[PDB]
RNA sequence: CUUUAAUGUUUGAUGUUCUAACGUUGACCCGUAAUCCGGGUUGCGGACAGUGUCUGGUGGGUAGUUUGACUGGGGCGGUCUCCUCCUAAAGAGUAACGGAGGAGCACGAAGGUUGGCUAAUCCUGGUCGGACAUCAGGAGGUUAGUGCAAUGGCAUAAGCCAGCUUGACUGCGAGCGUGACGGCGCGAGCAGGUGCGAAAGCAGGUCAUAGUGAUCCGGUGGUUCUGAAUGGAAGGGCCAUC
RNA sequence: AAUUCCUUGUCGGGUAAGUUCCGACCUGCACGAAUGGCGUAAUGAUGGCCAGGCUGUCUCCACCCGAGACUCAGUGAAAUUGAACUCGCUGUGAAGAUGCAGUGUACCCGCGGCAAGACGGAAAGACCCCGUGAACCUUUACUAUAGCUUGACACUGAACAU
RNA sequence: GUUUAUUAAAAACACAGCACUGUGCAAACACGAAAGUGGACGUAUACGGUGUGACGCCUGCCCGGUGCCGGAAGGUUAAUU
RNA sequence: AGGACCGAACCGACUAAUGUUGAAAAAUUAGCGGAUGACUUGUGGCUGGGGGUGAAAGGCCAAUCAAACCGGGAGAUAGCU
RNA sequence: UUUUGUAUAAUGGGUCAGCGACUUAUAUUCUGUAGCAAGGUUAACCGAAUAGGGGAGCCGAAGGGAAACCGAGUCUUAACU
RNA sequence: CCAUAGGUUAAUGAGGCGAACCGGGGGAACUGAAACAUCUAAGUACCCCGAGGAAAAGAAAUCAACCGAGAUUCCCCCAG
């Protein structure tokens, strides 16, 4: 798998993860992105792949 | 060998003018902006240009570029 | 001898008020990353059955 | 806690001796005027061999099955899904082993927003410097670019630069389109809650059209569900996903 | 050459003339040494070639003897058969005509013959294709298995040393 | 000499000779789930399997692959515990 | 003495013709090979179908053989006629 | 009969006469008709046996949701006009 | 050596035939799935053993749900 499907699970206390795409020979850095959670329903910082 | 083509996507004017529509109604499946979006017409991602109020379908040909712009009338 | 049920049809269906039946969509059990929240949103609830199939569905009820 | 002794200790592995289970298609006796069989004496092996159960390898010796379709007869050759143009006769659609090409990917920016800019090619002058690197001016004015094949489109730029950023958010959907169906696609607008801009406003991914896989079976996380007497649990469902 | 596509390879022999045959040459498409190689006396209802004798094989058939075929009397079948008052020619046509069109010819019926046609008769084409048909057969096709083989446990013990 | 009784009698089979190989007797091998037989009332000059098929000159090279023979250092490895 | 030679019965079936609703569901006529051998023959036993047997052709196993015949599953299935 | 199509030289039939090919049982749905009617109706069984008991049970009037659960509403959603 | 094995005699019982129904020991394939191997067809067809006018099973180490029912076999519902 070239390009491979990875997740992006919430900081907070709430079991979500959203899901999307990495690459390896691009990043060898883990993915932070700020994204809505619908259990407190705000947005909280997101990272911790797979 | 070379023969192959995809399936057609059923482009073109679905609703011409001089007709009573409905909103949200699909008038034009198109690529690019042959047709252009005008007055209560929006333009979709891939440029079908949608319709936003009830009414009658008027071709206006508007603008510097000499193009074809869509609209909703009321009466 | 008593009409056998279509097993999978009686798991997959159920009836309505005016004959109609109910089914759940399909494209839900995997790949889902791919594609859309748009169109999971769509898939996510039951819809009815479609016109010409209800002869293919109450033949195997 | 590192490496090793005296000896209790449950047993496993190797060699040696014994005979008593087991074998004897060695001998002798009896039933018995009998080359089967049984019983006894005796000899040689002897915990080996051999039989059953489980298990590993072999296993056409043998049994049951498969080996696709289009096709200008069949087979070999080629092709089967998706996108683009023409054949398409100016609504949609339209076949062929008709003519030509691409996709089974990519991106944390190449996405959102705000502010802003406009390319190709040629000529001239200019150190190494060259037909062509980087500078300045002129013609020209999209021939260039648009992540990629083609077509459509793009100057209010959908092409290019920088800052700030996560709307590549969730739950819904009046309505529409296109398919027999499963489905696929466009979508104003509502509630919550974010980013950008002073604001009007924009953002539910990429300019669009390909970049894909039904169901079943099982994996992981969450759970106002169920829980075969009851309380739990295993399992089943639902949501998310592999 | 039991093997050579081109090929009747090329050169001698035989013959008036020989794609076959015999002898030799090598450029063996693609002989080859135990799925043997090369020679071989004899043997072969074996394959090929030549020569003498011999003759109706033939030019070119002719005559004769018997058994049928023909006639008389007696017994008396069969396959096939939509129906029939069942001609030719040219043309048309499900595309090769007894039947259609046009035209020619032809008093009605036996008998001996000959087979050119009636796409003649016999067997629902064996070769071709299709059916998601069958049978057998082969293998490093798949799934299992009898069998061969390995080990553990039970049938199964007593002591000695490591 | 044998063969497709019925479209094939041959160059096909078989042969004696040859070589490889299995074989220690309760042999290997075969029928048979076992018993018991054939092997043979034989005993490596015997029996089976396999190819070539009198005789004479002979029979060359290769263990990369597949199959057979030898082993017991190492890796991996079933059931059991 | 000879799986010796010629040739009767005996065994077989290489060539031509007739026959091909026949005299005959494989013959007749005229020729033909072996004829003391691995032959021929009378009688009776043994081998039962995924089995036998086969000097091997896929030949024979009751006029039927790439798996006999009989009775059953059986009104096998038949997108074919 | 099969066919795009037959006088077709594509198939089948020599002729007559007899026989011969969409039936049966239990389920489901639709139509027509008869009864009753927010009701309808019994089965197995008892029974001077088509009568009459027998109403165990099935269908229908209330659905929604996977389900707990609610109810002219129910499901999704923290929540809908 | 006793005794067992064995030999003789004698009595009682059995053998075998028969349609189906029954209890068991063995046990296929065509077919269907539109192919086929799991599965089916089915423990059907078939082979074998044994008894009776009936056979087998049969008085609970069975169900249910905190109320309880009370041996076995048969029919109708639950229920396609
Ligand atoms: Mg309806
Ligand atoms: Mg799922
Ligand atoms: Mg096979
Ligand atoms: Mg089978
Ligand atoms: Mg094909
Ligand atoms: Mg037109
Ligand atoms: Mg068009
Ligand atoms: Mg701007
Ligand atoms: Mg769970
Ligand atoms: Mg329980
Ligand atoms: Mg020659
Ligand atoms: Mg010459
Ligand atoms: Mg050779
Ligand atoms: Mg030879
Ligand atoms: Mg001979
Ligand atoms: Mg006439
Ligand atoms: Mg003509
Ligand atoms: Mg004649
Ligand atoms: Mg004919
Ligand atoms: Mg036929
Ligand atoms: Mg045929
Ligand atoms: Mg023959
Ligand atoms: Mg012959
Ligand atoms: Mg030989
Ligand atoms: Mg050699
Ligand atoms: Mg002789
Ligand atoms: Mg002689
Ligand atoms: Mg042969
Ligand atoms: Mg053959
Ligand atoms: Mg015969
Ligand atoms: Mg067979
Ligand atoms: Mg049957
Ligand atoms: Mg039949
Ligand atoms: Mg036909
Ligand atoms: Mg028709
Ligand atoms: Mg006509
Ligand atoms: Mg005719
Ligand atoms: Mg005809
Ligand atoms: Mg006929
Ligand atoms: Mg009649
Ligand atoms: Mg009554
Ligand atoms: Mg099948
Ligand atoms: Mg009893
Ligand atoms: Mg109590």
């Amino acid at each position: 798998g070239i390009r491979e499907k990875i997740k992006l699970v919430s900081s907070a206390g709430t079991g979500h993860f959203y899901t999307t795409t990495k690459n390896k020979r691009t990043k060898p850095e883990k993915l932070e992105l700020k994204k809505f959670d619908p259990v407190v329903r705000q947005h909280v910082i997101y990272k911790e792949a797979k | 060998r070379n023969g192959r083509d995809s399936e057609a996507k059923r482009l073109g004017v679905k609703r011409f003018g001089g007709e009573s529509v409905l909103a949200g109604s699909i008038i034009v499946r198109q690529r690019g902006t042959k047709f252009h979006a005008g007055a209560n017409v929006g333009c979709g991602r891939d440029h079908t240009l949608f319709a936003k109020a009830d009414g009658k379908v008027k071709f206006e040909v508007k603008g510097p570029k000499n193009r074809k712009f869509i609209s909703i009338e009321a009466e | 001898p008593k009409i056998k049920t279509v097993r999978g049809a009686a798991k997959r269906f159920k009836k309505t008020g005016k004959g109609g039946f109910k089914h759940k969509h399909a494209n839900l059990r995997h790949i889902l990353t791919k594609k859309a929240t748009k169109r999971k949103r769509h898939l996510r609830p039951k819809a009815m059955v479609s016109k010409g199939d209800l002869g293919l569905v109450i033949a195997c009820l």
